[PDB]
């Protein structure tokens, strides 16, 4: 049934990668990770770093989420990630995605294990 | 102990 954490690792974690490949890179992720199988998931990121260092960033700076709580935490450092957004004429079950590399702090929400 | 579950952002 999944955990959410689990779910997290599924879909942002690519640590086999130090940076997206080519222009295809999203689109193909999107598929792997099985994201785009009965909708197309508009957004999302995979960030290029190692499990650990992503674990990490729950020890690191405390933020407010977008949705208010203060279970966020911002990494120190700026760490490798690849941004997808869905094309604008993309259209299920053809997902389509341009894929944007940059190097940015990340901020995630954190619980138990 | 304490994971990531959700992304919230960049940058």
């Amino acid at each position: 049934k999944e955990t959410a954490a689990a779910k997290f690792e599924r879909q942002h974690m690519d640590s086999s990668t130090s940076a997206a490949s080519s222009s295809n890179y999203c689109n193909q992720m999107m598929k792997s990770r099985n994201l785009t199988k009965d909708r197309c998931k508009p957004v999302n990121t995979f960030v290029h770093e190692s499990l650990a260092d992503v674990q990490a960033v729950c020890s690191q700076k405390n933020v407010a989420c977008k949705n208010g709580q203060t279970n966020c935490y911002q990494s120190y450092s700026t760490m490798s990630i690849t941004d997808c957004r869905e094309t604008g004429s993309s259209k299920y079950p053809n997902c389509a995605y341009k894929t944007t590399q940059a190097n940015k702090h990340i901020i995630v929400a954190c619980e138990g294990n | 102990p304490y994971v990531p579950v959700h992304y919230d952002a960049s940058v």
